[PDB]
C-alpha cells in the first residue's frame, strides 16, 4: 500500500531510505526492483531522518531509481496453524511443497514474549534415549535444552537421528498409568549443505516420522541473513504446538555456527564493537531468547525439549560460541576426536558432558534408587582411570603397581563396552546391568560413593 | 547504458558519480580505455567501482559507462583445448595481439567467433522447449558437445537450420516467439544452473592415487579440502589429480599462484594422455590461470568463472571434475576489497561474509540430474593453504564445516621426502559408510574388511610408536617388533607414490587391493609364526620382501601373474621353516 | 526342521505383510477419496455466501 | 496412508479456498465496470485522500479522473490521469519518497490473509 522510495544508500546487507516516518521499528518490508523481484527484509533503525533496512536475501540488482520498499507487519510475525505437520518451508517460512500454504488459526509474534518463570514448573519425567552415557550419567529429561557439541566431523547429525528416531518417555516406572503420546519433531536446519539434508530426511521418512514433524531448512546455497529467523521461525511454532495442544515437542536446531556467523554479519555489518573473536555483544541476549522460551509450563502437559546442535571450531570448550552457550543452556553432552579413531560410535566422551537436573529426574521410584551413586561412582572411577592413561604413558607399562591395571581394564573395558555400541536401543535396566559388569571390576572398599546397600545387593 | 564521470580514484577503487539507478554487480567499462568493472555500494547517485585490472594511470572526469547487465561469461563450444584468465579472455588471443606480456585494456572475445563447427540437429520444428532442453550436437574433439536451451527459454519452435558448419554466435533455433538461439548463451557466475533435482552420491570419484582412494575416498558429487603449508607439495599432487582420474572435463582453476605450474600443465599435457580415450590429455582440460602478479580483483572473478564453466558441462552428461587451487588467496582478495571499502574486520582482516562466500562456492558441487534427463555430478579439490600449519584461522575452520573429506598435508612427514604427505590420522572423509556397496561390487567382494584391517593396523602402529619412542625399542615383547614392522613395510612400500615413474603415477583399484591383501596374509602368516619361537630379527630379510617392496612398479598387464605366484611365495617362504 | 520352519514362517510373514499393506492403502485411498469429494461437496454447499461478505469487507 | 488422506483434505479445502478466491477475483473484476463504481471510486478517492498526509500527487485512470472530480478540484492535488490505474489510485507525496495504493487487489492481497483465517472457518461448515 503505502510505499517508500528515496533509497540513498546500498551496501552489504543494508540499504538507507529517507523520508521514512512512519515505518515501525522492527517491521517487515519487500523490496521490489524493476523487474518484479521482491524481497524480504527488516527495518532495525527509525528516525525522521532516515531509516535502516536489512535484506533477507541477495542485494543484487538494486538500482536507486527504483526498487520501492513497501512496509507489512509493524512488529514480524508468523501465520501459525496446526495443518502444518507435513509441510517443509524455507529460511523465512514460505512453503516449498507445491502446495497451498496454512489456513492460520492464529497470528504470532515472531521475537517471543519472554516466558515467565512462576508459569514454569520443574522439568520432571525421565526420557530414554536408548544412548547408555546420557540414560545413565547425563541424563535427558523431559522440558531441558541441551546441546550436543560436535567437533570437526564427528557424526553429530547421527546421533540427532538415533534421539530422534528411538526415543521414548517411559511412563511406567514414572508410576501414572499411561498416554504414551510419540514425540513431534520440529527440525529447523541453518545452512546444512545437501547430505546432511539427504541423510535427514531419509532417516525420517524410514521411520515414518514426516507424519508427525516440520521442517524449517535454510540450507548452504540459501541466502545468509535469513537464518537470523529461521529458529525463532521455528520455536514460534514449538511453542504453539506445545502450549495449545499438550504436546511433547522435540526441536532439533541444527549448526549454531552458521547462526552465530550470521548474527557476527548483522553485527560487523553496523560497525558494533565485539567481544571475544570478532562476536558482538548482544550476542548473549539473541541466544537467550532463542534458548529460554523452551521448558515446561505448570498444569499444562505440553512441553519442549531442544536439542541445539553446536559445531566447535577448534573442537574446544573454550571458543565464544560453544562458551557462552554452555554459559545459557542447562546441561550439554560433547563429542570427542581421541574416541573416534577408535570407531567408538557414538564419540561421547563422559567426562565433559554435564546433566545440569539429573538430580530432580532420577531417584526414588522413578529410575532406581541406586542410579546417583551409580553414577558418580562411574565418574570418579573412569577419572582415575583417563587421568592413570597419561602416567602409564610417561612411565611405562611394567612399572605399574596393583588397582593400576584395574583401573586400566576398567578404563578400556569401559570405553569398548559401555559407550561402544551400534544403533541397538539399551532400556533403563539393560545400561545398569552393564553398569554392574563394569563394577565388577573392581575390588570393594573404593566404590565408596555407592552405599551398602547396592554394594551389598548387586555386585557381579 | 548509464554513463557518467570518475569522481575519486583510490586504490584499485573508482568511485564514480552520476549514476542514478546502476543496479548492483554491472559490468562496466571504467575509463576511457576499456578497462572493466563491478559495481558495489550504490551511495547516492554515486556507485563504487572495482577495476579487475590495475588502475595505475587513470584521471579524474574519464567517462564510465554501465553496461546495464551484470557479470556473465558465455557459455558454448570451443572452450576445451583452452586457457583463460580471471574474466576468462584467453591468453594465446593475446599473445596473438600483444606479445609476451599483458597490457591494461584490451577488449577481446571469451571465445574464438570464427571457428566453423558441424552443427547437427535434434529437434523439429512445432516443438516445445524449456530450459536445459537438448537442442543440437556438435563433435568437438573426442566428443558430443551437446548445445542445449538456456534455462530462461521457454516456447514454441518455429524453424531449426540443417546440418551445416557454422560461426559459434549463428542464429540457428528461432522459436516461434520472437527469440533466436545461438551456439552459446551467457549466463552469470553468481546463480547455480538450476536442475531438477540432487541425487545421493554413491559412486567414488575414483581419485587414482593409492592412500586417497585406500584410505579417505571422495564421492562423485563430494568435496574434499586440502591444506597444506609450503614444502609439503600440493602441486605435484594437483597436477597429479589432473593427469589421472575417470574425470570428463577437468576444470583447473589455479588463483593466486606460481606461472611456472600453468606452464608446466601447458607443456607437459599436449602428449601425455587419459586412459579411456587416447588422443592428448589436453582435450579434456579447461584451465583459468591467475598467477600471483596478475591484478588482485580478478581472481573473485577467476573462481566463479570456473564453477560456473563446471556446472555448463554438468549440464552436458558429464562427471565434471573442478580443482580450485590456492582459494586461500582469494580470501585474500576478499580481504584486500573489505579494507579498501572501510567495513569491519574481524579475526585477522577476513570479512566476516567469507563463510557464507565459500558455502555457496563449495554448495554448487554435488550429483544432480539435468532438466534435459541426463544424470551429472561436479566435484570440488579446494586447495587451501594456511600460513603456518595454525588451523584455528577462519578460512581452514570456515571450510572444514562443507567438505565431505579433509586430506591435511603434513609439514613433518614430508621432511624424509616422503610423497604425498597425507596424514595418517586426522584426516578423514564422510563417504566410507556410502560406498561399500560399489566397492563390494567393482573391486573386491571383502574390500571393505580389508581396509578396516589396514586402518586399525595403522592406528596401532600410531599408537605403539611412542613407547618406542620414550622407553627405546629395546623393550620390544615379540609382536610389537613386528607392528613396527608391518608399519614400515606399510609407509615405505604402499604409501609411496612417486607420481613422477611412468606406472607409479597412476594406480588401479585392483593393484591396490592385491597390495593389501597381501600385507594382510603377511601378518595373518607371519603372526602364526611368531608364537612358534622364530626370532622376530631373523624373519625380516626373508626374499619375498623385496618381492613385495618393489610390487607397486609392475602395470595391469604384469600384475596378476606376478600376483599369485608371489602370494605362492608367501605361503612357502614359511614353510621353509 | 528349524529351517525349514523358519523358511515358511518368513514366506508367509512377508505375504501377509504384503496383502495387509495392500488392503490397508486401499482403504486408506478409499477414505481419502471419499472425504476428498464430500469436503468438496460441504464446500460447495456452504459456498456463495460469504464471498459477500470478504467482498463489503473489502469494498469501501 | 493416513499422510495422503491428509493431503487429499488439505487440497480439496485449498482448491475450495481457490475457487472462492477466483470468484473474488471476478467481483472485483466486474467492480470496476458498475455503474455505482463511480460512486465507490469516489468514496475510495476519498479514503485514500484522507490517507495521503500532505501529499502532492495522486494518480488515477484518466476516466475515473471525473468519477471523484470534485474530490479532485478539492484540496488542491494534483490529479494525475494515468490509464495503467485500472483499480484504485496512487498517491505520491511532495518529495519523490513515499507512494501510497488504494488498489482493489492490492486490498485483496492486504485481507487475503484474515479472509483465510476466518472466513474459512465459516466456510469449512
Amino acid at each position: 500500500k503505502k510505499e517508500y522510495t528515496g533509497i540513498t544508500y546500498i551496501s552489504g546487507p543494508l540499504l538507507f531510505v529517507e523520508n521514512a516516518k512512519d515505518l515501525a521499528y522492527g517491521a517487515i518490508v519487500d523490496i521490489k526492483d524493476g523487474t518484479g523481484r521482491v524481497r524480504g527484509g527488516q527495518v532495525i533503525e527509525v528516525s525522521e531522518e532516515y531509516a535502516v533496512i536489512q535484506v533477507f536475501e541477495e542485494t543484487t540488482g538494486l538500482d536507486l531509481a527504483t526498487t520501492s520498499v513497501s512496509l507489512v507487519e509493524d512488529v514480524a510475525r508468523l501465520g501459525v496453524s496446526k495443518e502444518m505437520l507435513g509441510r517443509r518451508f524455507n529460511g523465512i517460512g514460505k512453503p516449498i511443497d507445491g502446495l497451498p500454504p496454512i489456513t492460520p488459526e492464529k497470528r504470532l509474534p515472531i521475537t517471543g514474549l519472554p516466558l515467565n518463570p512462576v508459569a514454569r514448573r520443574k522439568p520432571e519425567q525421565f526420557i530414554q534415549t536408548g544412548i547408555s552415557t546420557i540414560d545413565v550419567m547425563n541424563t535427558l529429561v523431559r522440558g531441558q535444552k541441551l546441546p550436543i557439541f560436535s567437533g570437526s566431523g564427528l557424526p553429530a547429525n547421527e546421533i540427532a537421528a538415533q534421539i530422534a528416531r528411538q526415543a521414548t518417555v517411559r511412563p511406567d516406572l514414572s508410576g501414572e498409568g499411561e498416554k504414551e503420546e510419540p514425540f513431534a519433531v520440529v527440525f529447523a536446519a541453518m545452512g546444512i549443505t545437501q547430505r546432511e539434508l539427504s541423510y535427514f530426511i531419509q532417516e525420517f521418512e524410514r521411520t515414518g516420522a514426516l507424519s508427525r514433524s516440520v521442517l524449517f531448512l535454510n540450507k548452504a546455497d540459501d541466502p545468509t541473513i535469513e537464518r537470523i529467523l529461521t529458529p525463532r521461525m521455528a520455536l514460534t511454532v514449538a511453542e504453539y504446538l506445545a502450549f495449545e495442544h499438550d504436546y511433547h515437542v522435540l526441536v532439533i536446531l541444527t549448526d549454531m555456527t552458521n547462526y552465530c556467523e550470521a548474527l557476527r554479519e548483522i553485527g560487523a555489518a553496523r560497525e558494533e564493537i565485539p567481544g571475544r573473536r570478532g562476536y558482538p555483544g548482544y550476542m548473549y541476549t539473541d541466544l537467550a531468547t532463542i534458548y529460554e522460551r523452551a521448558g515446561v509450563v505448570e498444569g499444562k502437559k505440553g512441553s519442549v525439549t531442544q536439542i541445539p546442535i553446536l559445531s566447535m571450531p577448534d573442537d574446544d570448550r573454550t571458543h565464544p560460541i560453544p562458551d557462552l552457550t554452555g554459559y545459557i543452556t542447562e546441561g550439554q553432552i560433547q563429542l570427542s576426536r581421541e574416541l573416534h579413531r577408535k570407531g567408538i560410535y557414538p564419540p561421547i566422551d563422559p567426562l565433559p558432558s554435564l546433566s545440569r537436573l539429573m538430580n530432580n529426574g532420577v531417584g526414588k521410584g522413578k529410575t532406581r534408587e541406586d542410579h546417583k551413586q551409580v553414577s558418580d561412582q562411574l565418574y570418579s572411577a573412569y577419572a582415575n582411570g583417563v587421568d592413570i592413561r597419561k602416567l602409564v604413558a610417561i612411565i611405562g607399562e611394567d612399572a605399574l603397581t596393583e588397582n593400576d591395571r584395574r583401573y586400566l581394564q576398567f578404563a578400556d573395558a569401559f570405553e569398548r563396552f559401555f559407550i561402544n555400541q551400534g544403533q541397538q536401543n539399551r532400556s533403563i535396566e539393560e545400561s545398569l546391568q552393564i553398569a554392574w559388569a563394569l563394577l565388577s571390576m573392581l575390588p570393594q572398599g573404593e566404590l565408596k560413593r555407592i552405599s551398602k546397600d547396592h554394594i551389598g545387593k548387586y555386585y557381579g | 547504458m548509464i554513463q557518467g564521470v570518475i569522481q575519486k580514484i583510490a586504490g584499485p577503487a573508482v568511485i564514480a558519480k552520476g549514476m542514478l539507478g546502476a543496479r548492483m554487480y554491472d559490468i562496466c567499462k571504467v575509463g576511457e580505455e576499456g578497462l572493466v568493472g563491478e559495481i558495489i555500494r550504490l551511495d547516492g547517485d554515486t556507485a563504487f567501482v572495482q577495476v579487475y585490472e590495475d588502475t595505475s594511470g587513470l584521471k579524474v572526469g574519464e567517462p564510465v559507462v554501465s553496461t546495464g547487465l551484470p557479470l556473465a561469461v558465455e557459455l558454448g563450444p570451443g572452450m576445451l583445448n583452452g586457457i583463460y584468465d580471471g574474466i576468462q579472455r584467453p591468453l594465446e588471443r593475446i599473445r596473438e595481439k600483444t606479445g609476451i606480456y599483458i597490457t591494461r585494456g584490451v577488449v577481446v572475445h571469451a571465445l574464438d567467433r570464427e571457428k566453423k563447427w558441424a552443427w547437427t540437429p535434434m529437434v523439429k520444428p512445432g516443438d516445445e522447449v524449456r530450459g536445459g532442453m537438448v537442442l543440437g550436437t556438435v563433435p568437438e574433439f573426442g566428443f558430443t558437445h551437446k548445445i542445449l536451451v538456456p534455462p530462461d527459454v521457454r516456447g514454441r519452435v518455429k524453424e531449426v537450420k540443417p546440418a551445416g558448419e557454422y560461426t559459434v554466435e549463428e542464429p540457428v533455433v528461432v522459436l516461434e516467439d520472437g527469440t533466436e538461439l545461438k551456439m552459446y548463451h551467457t549466463w552469470p557466475v553468481r546463480r547455480a544452473r538450476p536442475v531438477q533435482r540432487k541425487l545421493d552420491p554413491n559412486t567414488p570419484f575414483l581419485t587414482g592415487m593409492r592412500i586417497l582412494d585406500v584410505l579417505f575416498p571422495v564421492a562423485m558429487g563430494g568435496t574434499a579440502a586440502i591444506p597444506g603449508p609450503f614444502g609439503s607439495g600440493k602441486t605435484v599432487t594437483q597436477q597429479s589429480l589432473a593427469k589421472w582420474s575417470n574425470a570428463d572435463v577437468v576444470v583447473y582453476v589455479g588463483c593466486g599462484e606460481r606461472g611456472n605450474e600453468m606452464t608446466d600443465v601447458l607443456v607437459e599435457f599436449p602428449e601425455l594422455t587419459d586412459p579411456k580415450t587416447g588422443g592428448p590429455l589436453m582435450h579434456r582440460t579447461v584451465l583459468i590461470a591467475n598467477t600471483s602478479n596478475m591484478p588482485v580483483a580478478a581472481r573473485e572473478a577467476s573462481i566463479y568463472v570456473g564453477v560456473t564453466i563446471a556446472e555448463y558441462f554438468r549440464d552436458q552428461g558429464f562427471s565434471v571434475a573442478l580443482m580450485a587451487d590456492s582459494t586461500s588467496r582469494w580470501a585474500e582478495a576478499l580481504r584486500e576489497i573489505s579494507s579498501r571499502l572501510e567495513e569491519m574486520p574481524a579475526e585477522e582482516g577476513y570479512p566476516p561474509y567469507l563463510a557464507a562466500r565459500l558455502a555457496a562456492f563449495y554448495e554448487r558441487a554435488g550429483k544432480v540430474i539435468t532438466l534435459g534427463g541426463e544424470e551429472g555430478a561436479v566435484t570440488i579439490v579446494g586447495a587451501v593453504s594456511p600460513p603456518g600449519g595454525d588451523m584455528s584461522e577462519p578460512v581452514t575452520q570456515s571450510t572444514l564445516r562443507i567438505v565431505g573429506a579433509f586430506w591435511r598435508l603434513d609439514a613433518s612427514l614430508a621432511f624424509r621426502r616422503h610423497f604425498p604427505a597425507i596424514n595418517w590420522n586426522g584426516s578423514y572423509s564422510l563417504f566410507t559408510s556410502a560406498l561399500d556397496p560399489w566397492y563390494r561390487e567393482n573391486v573386491a567382494e571383502d574390500y571393505p574388511e580389508l581396509r578396516d584391517a589396514i586402518s586399525e593396523l595403522l592406528q596401532r602402529e600410531a599408537g605403539l610408536q611412542e613407547i618406542v619412542q620414550l622407553v627405546g625399542p629395546d623393550a620390544l615383547q615379540d609382536a610389537e617388533r613386528l607392528v613396527i614392522e608391518v608399519g614400515r613395510i606399510i609407509r615405505e612400500d604402499f604409501l609411496q607414490q612417486n607420481a613422477y615413474h611412468e606406472v607409479d603415477a597412476y594406480c588401479s583399484m585392483k593393484k591396490a587391493y592385491g597390495i593389501m591383501k597381501m600385507i594382510l596374509a603377511f601378518y595373518k602368516e607371519a603372526e602364526a609364526a611368531i608364537k612358534r619361537g622364530v626370532s622376530i630379527d631373523e624373519i625380516l630379510q626373508l626374499p619375498v620382501l623385496e618381492r613385495i617392496g618393489r610390487a607397486r612398479y609392475v602395470s595391469e598387464e604384469e600384475f596378476p601373474a606376478y600376483f599369485e605366484e608371489a602370494m605362492k611365495e608367501i605361503q612357502g617362504a614359511f614353510k621353509a621353516l | 526342521e528349524a529351517e525349514a520352519k523358519a523358511k515358511a514362517l518368513e514366506a508367509q510373514y512377508r505375504e501377509r505383510e504384503r496383502a495387509e499393506t495392500e488392503a490397508l492403502l486401499a482403504r486408506y485411498r478409499e477414505r481419502a477419496e471419499a472425504e476428498a469429494k464430500a469436503v468438496r461437496e460441504k464446500a460447495m454447499a456452504r459456498l456463495d455466501e460469504a464471498v459477500a461478505l470478504v467482498l463489503k469487507e473489502v469494498l469501501p | 496412508g493416513e499422510l495422503l488422506v491428509a493431503t487429499a483434505r488439505t487440497q480439496a479445502r485449498g482448491e475450495v479456498l481457490e475457487e472462492v478466491r477466483r470468484r473474488v477475483r471476478e467481483a472485483l473484476e466486474a467492480l470496476p465496470q458498475k455503474p455505482e463504481w463511480p460512486e465507490v471510486v469516489r468514496k475510495l478517492a476519498l479514503e485514500a485522500l484522507e490517507a495521503l498526509p500532505g501529499a502532492k500527487a495522486l494518480v488515477a485512470n484518466p476516466e475515473d479522473l471525473p468519477h471523484l472530480e470534485a474530490l479532485a478540484r478539492e484540496r488542491g492535488v494534483e490529479l494525475q490521469a494515468e490509464p495503467a490505474l485500472r483499480l484504485g489510485v496512487r498517491a505520491v507525496g511532495a518529495e519523490g519518497k513515499t507512494q501510497v495504493e488504494n488498489s482493489l487487489l492490492a486490498r485483496l492481497d492486504r485481507a487475503w490473509d484474515a479472509l483465510s483465517s476466518k472466513v474459512a472457518q465459516a466456510l469449512w461448515g
